[PDB]
């Protein structure tokens, strides 16, 4: 009917409630379980299809349905911990209560979908508080969870003006201490997502907090361990930003560079990888400004004995753009990118980037004929620059009986 | 007639026992010492009566000082270790260093043979490479401990009767004659017998089949048994592939499998084994689980 | 179960 | 080359591209300091080395070390302050590993500053730090307070504990928690009634805050608070913020009470203990969560051997007791490891009659675990009941679940037998061990793992310690050279470890009459590890021989090995003539 | 419903042995073609 339909509705979020245990005792309760289950399971059904059923009193009822079934505290980890353990490879180990979780997630979520929905009127019950434990959730062990938190956060991000600064600098501080002091977080790709499609968002102009928030955020989540969880969205970000203005590229490289792995290997392929997409988007002008640092990097990965570090490196030629960037400006790069692969071309371990270097070599000369041997004439400038070094010490030391 | 070397050597092991890495200078002594005596044996070396079988150990050490503790100290008991010194574990530099470290010591005691790990590319896809790299700031000890592969006897057989080798076996090989013929002093190649004989697995689909790694073969019953009956061998045995219970009978018990790192990757929660082959070649098998393992780290792009 | 070239 | 040449090569060298060779300029910083005056270090170098200086975190994580160093190169106490400008800025420095050096080499250097140089240069850095636009500086602030305010003026000490209380209350948790972190530090160095009137304060809104990660940083500092402070004030203050983390939403918080929880009974004394932490930990020991179970496991010991002499026995058997019975059968694998580890340190306590009547179930319930861990953690403190309960009860109760973990499956749980077999037959006597016993231990030279046979010989030697060389010559070594014959060369070892051992303590005669014909006759093994062995063997015996014997029967043997076929065998043998003087 | 058997017995040492020989075949392909890179290498230095 027409009314006491509002009341039914209230006193079935009351019933739901009620926690139940998955865990501790696994076959109790099956029966009251399904009940909630069922319960739920029409709710959903009842405001997905229906309308004009969001009215001002059932709000608090559901953010207080939600907040009692969901802000717990998240169990001791699952996982091993340790230098020798890739979180890679940590089973997947799931969230017990789901039949209930995955409903009252879905629920939540019709309940903000709804056209009907009124944010300034919900605003008084989703607060920061209520983020902060939402934020809390993303370290779940459990990647359904995880992603229905990604989506659920996307919306309150986008309807709740009042929220967005806030939730910036929440999620900021995560990361902080993901990076700074834990290096352990479950979320960290499903929190990039988000601001991914965030840092889209963006307006023209860019402002300075977001600027910083690249620099000072973004970049550093390259240097823990764990990188490869995230990477791909950590990548996009990076990458969106440069096409939002063109002028952070030679921070951003010169960044990429500071953090270059010095004995992390997969790594060294992921950042490769992550240069070619920004090399793939560089104005020429910003190109000018990180050449020489940036092919001081890949003259060392190319001659790197690692194949899958040369090979990916090598991959660069393949690339009819950056191969042209290396044309018009080859009167700095070649001199610095032969001797690597020509101290690499007498010989190798590995026959296919045996093949690469004698091909990249070839693309080289192609450019502009460069007989410029007078590589062996720098290997003496080196050797006179170690004879004046050692020279200096001397005169540092029989110094030291001093005044 | 001086040994003011094995006097060194007993130092280097004694070091290596407390889990410390030798130093770059010492690897490479070891290393060019150990050469020249893998040099002169062969394709399948000849493995005296009593001895005991080992399969892949993969960097952990603690597990290896547990073998130790199951097995007998390494020179008072014969060990045969069937490859796979190198890669998942945590202490890959320690592991393979020690070993070479005894096999050099006590040639007699102890034989050591080539897996598909010992190479150079698959020792950069997994860990040992970045182990080394972390462990000496250098590519160098890497780059002598691969050299050193290339050198390990690919097989080996105890008493005319047990074939040992890493993987299984290979469609271009039907004797041990066919295998004496090989050139071994390279790196694994990607197809051919001196791969199979590394990478292949048994299996239950009685003939050669694709392997599900990209490399050697699947072979079943019927090939063992040929293989056997033709080379007059009682016994196939081959360690490179997990089996939980440490080690597994198959073939009509013509194959068997010991695999011989408990708790694989630290993940896996197998046991362990070893097999003991007595005076008169009687066997028995051992099991044992993993050893009881009783700030924040320096950023990677350090050095 | 790690990557099949062998958990 | 003039006065500032080795400012000049320093340039030149941090101009390098080869991060390797720069970090070497820094780690040779003080030649460079001792090769300028002292009076160049301070008004060139240092200077130098604030402004014109930006590298990678690993030249600043160096400069950071050097500077910690450097007081007497820059002129002495007098001048430390000329240090800090350069450590202001690398306490500033995002990688949390190069900030920490700074606050260490700041820290150091504070301790060669005057009151009137920490009052005129050191203060006013924590000051900036501490109210610096990055959480960084921030936390690298908290290190700094406590050695610094023992020695200012009131007013300074007045305004320490100002910049203390608003790093206690950042925005950003990253500092609160960096601040909880340093909050006992600091108390420590308080004078009392400021711990009473500013730091309480501060720790409770600690313990109260929204993450619980700070949240469980404030429990540790509750102890240090404690301990500061006599029985009354502990009422007022910090106890219902205790007696709250202990019923925290957060198991993380839970957890620390729990594992800090009888410190916490010293600190707050027996009487509070009494009526607020019995409750507490009877809730703890029934903690939803189990790893705070298996936390508040490891203390039940402790904690009972700690309440105050009048009311021990009315708690123990009515409150702790039957939580201990109900840990017994947990669920959880990791809480009964614990509880086994210490239960048994319980029976003093608790006396002879009651030990038997309550304690020992327990005890045979846990002998019997199916996990091994429950089992191996339980054999370790047997004695400690053989002390409180008798030796004759011991045998009539225990003595069957211990012959029954000899032959355990896991070779661990047989080793804690076999390490406990001497001490346990000492008790039972010569008598009774080889009438009940004396089998079991043979049995275990003959275990499949070496570790097992290898104690198993060790202990012979205990055992002819407290039995004498006669039941020696007739129990035990017949069976050991009966295993010169064993089909298997491993077994055969084992006749030549045991002979090693028992010679040391057999003396001469038993020796060379009924031992040293049998380690003779295996030099002709067929298996070379036997033979180095027989070398290794008569070695190690041989000083127990007389010079006659050694000389006619030995060294022949050792020469003949000499001749062996095999290269370690003809080592150990020249080896062996080397170290017994046979050569 | 032997020779069935049989047969496809025979048929396998026969495809195997033929994928030996062709992957073998590739391997020897691969080494003409670095070999060559080589050579146009060397070639286009003396341009
Ligand atoms: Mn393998
Ligand atoms: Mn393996």
């Amino acid at each position: 009917p027409p009314a006491d339909q509002e009341k039914l509705f209230i006193q079935k979020l009351r019933q739901c409630c009620v926690l139940f245990d998955f865990v501790s005792d696994p076959l109790s309760d099956l029966k009251w379980k399904e009940v909630k289950r069922a319960a739920l399971s029409e709710m959903v059904e009842y405001i997905t299809h229906n309308r004009n059923v969001i009215t001002e009193p059932i709000y608090p009822e559901v953010v207080h349905m939600f907040a009692v079934n969901m802000f717990r505290t998240l169990p001791p980890s699952s996982n091993p911990t340790g230098a020798e353990f890739d979180p890679e490879e940590d089973e997947p180990t799931l969230e017990a209560a789901w039949p209930h979780l995955q409903l009252v997630y879905e629920f939540f979520l019709r309940f903000l979908e709804s056209p009907d929905f009124q944010p300034n009127i919900a605003k008084k019950y989703i607060d920061q508080k209520f983020v902060l434990q939402l934020l809390e959730l993303f370290d779940s062990e459990d990647p359904r969870e995880r992603d229905f938190l990604k989506t659920t956060l996307h919306r309150i991000y986008g309807k709740f003006l009042g929220l967005r600064a806030y939730i910036r600098k929440q999620i900021n501080n995560i990361f902080y201490r993901f990076i700074y002091e834990t290096e352990h977080h479950n979320g960290i790709a499903e929190l990039l997502e988000i601001l991914g499609s965030i840092i889209n968002g963006f307006a023209l102009p860019l402002k300075e907090e977001h600027k910083i928030f690249l620099l000072k955020v973004l970049l550093p989540l390259h240097k823990v361990k764990s990188l490869s969880v995230y990477h791909p969205q950590l990548a996009y970000c990076v990458v969106q930003f440069l096409e939002k203005d063109s002028t952070l590229t030679e921070p951003v490289v010169m960044a990429l560079l500071k953090y270059w792995p010095k004995t992390h290997s997969p790594k060294e392929v992921m950042f490769l990888n992550e240069l070619e997409e920004i090399l793939d988007v560089i104005e020429p002008s910003e190109f000018v400004k990180i050449m020489e640092p940036l092919f001081r990097q890949l003259a060392k990965c190319v001659s790197s004995p690692h194949f899958q570090v040369a090979e990916r490196a090598l991959y660069y030629w393949n690339n009819e753009y950056i191969m042209s960037l290396i044309s018009d400006n080859a009167a700095k790069i070649l001199p610095i990118m032969f001797p690597s692969l020509y101290r690499n071309s007498k010989t190798h371990w590995n026959k296919t980037i045996h093949g690469l270097i004698y091909n990249a070599l070839k693309l080289f000369m192609e450019m502009n004929q460069k007989l410029f041997d007078d590589c062996t004439q720098q290997f003496k400038a080196e050797k006179l620059k170690e004879k004046l070094k050692m020279k200096e010490r001397e005169e540092a030391w029989v110094k030291i009986e001093n005044l | 007639d001086e040994k003011v070397f094995t006097k060194e050597l007993d130092q280097w092991i004694e070091q290596l026992n407390e889990c410390k890495q030798l130093s770059e200078s010492q690897v490479k002594s070891l290393c060019e010492k150990a050469k020249e005596i893998l040099t002169k044996e062969s394709n399948v070396q000849e493995v005296r009566c009593p001895v005991t079988v080992c399969g892949d150990v993969h960097g952990q050490f603690h597990d290896l000082m547990e073998l130790f503790r199951i097995g007998g100290k390494s020179p008072d008991t014969n060990y045969l270790f069937m490859g796979d010194y190198v890669n998942r574990g945590y202490y890959s530099v320690e592991t393979v260093t020690l070993l070479v470290a005894l096999k050099v010591r006590y040639r007699e005691r102890i034989t050591i043979l080539r897996g598909n790990h010992e190479s150079r590319q698959i020792t950069q896809v997994y860990g040992f490479y970045d182990e080394c790299l972390r462990k000496y700031g250098n590519a160098n000890v890497w780059k002598y401990f691969t050299d050193l592969f290339d050198y390990l006897p690919l097989t080996a057989l105890v008493d005319g009767q047990i074939f040992c080798l890493h993987g299984g076996l290979s469609p271009s090989i039907d004797t041990l004659d066919h295998i004496r013929a090989l050139d071994r002093l390279q790196e694994v190649p990607h197809e051919g017998p001196m791969c199979d004989l590394l990478w292949s697995d048994p299996d239950d689909r009685g003939g050669w089949g694709i392997s599900p790694r990209g490399a050697g073969y699947t072979f079943g019953q019927d090939i063992s048994e040929t293989f056997n009956h033709a080379n007059g061998l009682t016994l196939v045995s081959r360690a490179h592939q997990l089996v939980m219970e440490g080690y597994n009978w198959c073939h009509d018990r013509n194959v068997v499998t010991i695999f011989s790192a408990p708790n694989y990757c630290y993940r896996c929660g197998n046991q362990a084994a070893i097999m003991e082959l007595d005076d008169t070649l009687k066997y028995s098998f051992l099991q044992f689980d993993p050893a009881p393992r009783r700030t924040r780290r320096t950023p990677d792009y350090f050095l | 179960x790690l990557x099949r070239x062998x958990x | 080359d003039d006065s500032l040449y080795p400012i000049a090569v320093l340039i030149d060298e941090l101009r390098n591209e080869d991060v390797q060779l720069r970090l070497n300029s820094i780690k040779k910083l003080s030649t460079i300091a001792l090769a300028l005056g002292v009076e160049r270090t301070r008004s060139e170098l240092l200077p130098f080395l604030t402004d014109t200086i930006y590298d990678e975190d690993e030249v600043l994580l160096a400069l950071a070390e050097q500077l910690g160093t450097f007081t007497t190169l820059v002129g002495g106490p007098e001048y430390v302050h000329c240090l800090l400008p350069p450590l202001e800025s690398l306490a500033t420095v995002e990688e949390t590993v190069v900030r920490d050096k700074a606050v260490e080499s700041l820290r150091a250097i504070s301790h060669e500053h005057s009151p009137s140089d920490l009052e005129a240069h050191f203060v006013p850095l924590v000051k900036r730090l501490a109210g610096g636009d990055w959480f960084t500086s921030r936390t690298s602030a908290c290190g700094l307070f406590s050695v610094c305010y023992p020695r200012v003026s009131s007013a300074v000490k007045a305004e320490l504990r100002q910049y203390f209380r608003n790093l206690c209350s950042d925005d950003t948790p990253m500092v609160r928690r960096a601040a909880a972190s340093k909050l006992g530090e600091f108390a420590k160095v308080l004078e009392l009634d400021n711990v009473k009137s500013e730091i309480i304060p501060m720790f409770s809104n600690l313990a109260s805050d929204e993450q619980d990660s700070v949240r469980l940083l404030a429990v540790e500092a509750c102890v240090n608070i404690a301990q500061l402070l006599p029985q009354e004030d502990l009422e007022a203050l910090v106890m219902p913020t205790l007696r709250q983390a202990a019923e925290d939403k957060s198991w993380r918080v839970r957890y620390m009470v729990a594992d800090k929880f009888t410190e916490l009974q010293k600190a707050v004394g027996p009487e509070i203990t009494k009526t607020d932490l019995v409750p507490a930990f009877q809730n703890l020991m029934k903690d939803c969560e189990a790893e705070v179970r298996a936390a508040a496991s490891h203390k039940v010991k402790e904690f009972c051997e700690n309440l105050s002499a009048d009311c021990r026995e009315n708690v123990i058997m009515t409150q702790i007791l039957p939580c201990i019975k109900e840990l017994v059968s947990d669920a959880n694998q990791h809480v009964k490891s614990a509880l086994a580890s210490v239960i048994m340190g319980l029976s003093p306590i608790l006396g002879k009659d009651n030990t038997i009547e309550h304690l020992l179930p327990l005890f045979l319930a846990q002998l019997k675990d199916e996990c091994p861990e429950v089992r191996l953690n339980i054999i370790s403190n047997l004695d400690c009941v053989n002390e409180v309960i008798g030796i004759r009860q011991l045998s009539q109760s225990l003595l069957p679940a211990i012959v029954e973990l000899a032959e355990d499956a896991k070779w661990r749980v047989r080793l804690a037998i076999i390490e406990y077999m001497p001490l346990l037959a000492g008790q039972l006597g010569v008598e009774f061990f080889d009438e009940k016993l004396n089998s079991l231990c043979m049995a275990w030279l003959v275990d499949h793992v070496y570790a097992i046979r290898e104690a198993a010989t060790s202990n012979l030697k205990k055992l002819v310690e407290k039995f004498g060389k006669e039941w020696a010559h007739a129990t035990i070594i017949p069976k050991v050279l009966a295993m010169s014959g064993d089909p298997n060369y491993l077994h055969r070892m084992t006749t030549l470890f045991c002979i090693n051992v028992l010679s040391e303590v057999c003396g001469q005669d038993i020796t060379t009459k009924h031992m040293l014909p049998t380690v003779l006759r295996m030099a002709g093994d067929p298996v070379a590890n036997v033979r180095f062995n027989v070398a290794k063997s008569l070695q190690k015996i041989g000083p127990i021989l007389d010079n006659s014997t050694l000389q006619s029967e030995v060294k022949p043997i050792l020469e003949k090995l000499t001749q062996d076929q095999d290269v370690d065998v003809k080592y150990f043998a020249q080896e062996a003539l080397t170290v017994l003087s046979l050569a | 419903p032997s020779t069935l058997l049989k047969n496809y017995q025979d048929n396998n040492k026969m495809l195997v042995l033929a994928l030996e020989n062709e992957k073998s075949k590739v391997k020897e392909a691969q080494d003409i073609i670095l070999q060559l890179r080589k050579e146009c290498y060397y070639l286009t230095c003396q341009l």
